[PDB]
């Protein structure tokens, strides 16, 4: 048997058979560097 | 240091011919989180 089978997505198919785009975001944290930080908020500057 | 490659540099004019007698500290120029093993290095020359 061929390992690869075509999905054959069609709009007329049901919700369970409609195409769904899936992205897995793995936040790997190797024990030395840090390159992906969060864009956290910055407030106003008040003096005196 | 700690996976950080730090490069400091300075551009001193020469008062004389070679190795002027004076003091000029090296300002930090770049810090790079490359985090790789460094044990040797080589320079590149330009040939005309
Ligand atoms: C290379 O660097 C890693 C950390 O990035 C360190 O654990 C390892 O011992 C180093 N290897 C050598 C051969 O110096």
């Amino acid at each position: 048997y061929f390992p690869l089978q075509s999905y054959g997505f069609r709009p007329t198919y049901g919700v369970g058979h409609q195409p769904y785009r899936v992205v897995v975001l793995s936040f790997e944290l190797l024990h030395a560097p840090a390159t992906v930080c969060g864009p956290k908020k910055s407030t106003n500057l008040v003096k005196n | 240091i700690d996976g950080y490659f730090k490069i400091y540099s300075k551009h001193t004019p020469i008062i004389g011919r070679d190795f002027p007698q004076g003091f000029s500290a090296l300002e930090p120029l770049v810090d790079l989180p490359i985090g790789i093993n460094i044990t040797r290095f080589q320079t590149l020359l330009a040939l005309n």
